[PDB]
């Protein structure tokens, strides 16, 4: 279960590819893709969030792994993934695996 | 580096 994103080398996701996603059967797919990137987005205490220190570690050398981060489904359904990236040749390519 | 907004998204997967 995941889906991927590129960004263009500003940060701006410039596409969502949901298609596994879309495999997978179960529905409230569009609520998990929505939840999990703005937690990927959130700051993390009082650290950047996983997004601000994967894009500037992706920029500086090519590649970036965030650990797991929590999220939460309008139903309540607790939900953790996580993200790997790599700068292509210009974009970066973004996976992130949702564990169940 | 700039958060996207619910309307960003929305575009994202009408695409």
């Amino acid at each position: 279960e995941s889906f991927m994103t590129k960004q263009d080398t500003t940060g701006k996701i410039i596409s969502i590819d949901t298609s596994s996603l879309r495999a997978a059967g179960r529905t409230g797919w569009e609520d998990l893709v929505r939840k999990c990137i703005y937690a990927f987005f959130q700051p993390q205490g009082r650290e950047p969030s996983y997004a601000r220190q994967l894009f500037q570690e992706v920029m500086t050398r090519g590649t970036a792994s965030s650990p797991s981060y929590r999220f939460i489904l309008n139903d309540g359904t607790m939900l953790s993934a996580h993200t790997r990236c790599k700068l292509c040749y210009p974009f970066i390519m973004g996976i992130h695996i949702i564990d169940r | 580096l700039l958060p996207p907004t619910e309307q960003d998204l929305t575009k994202l997967l009408l695409e």
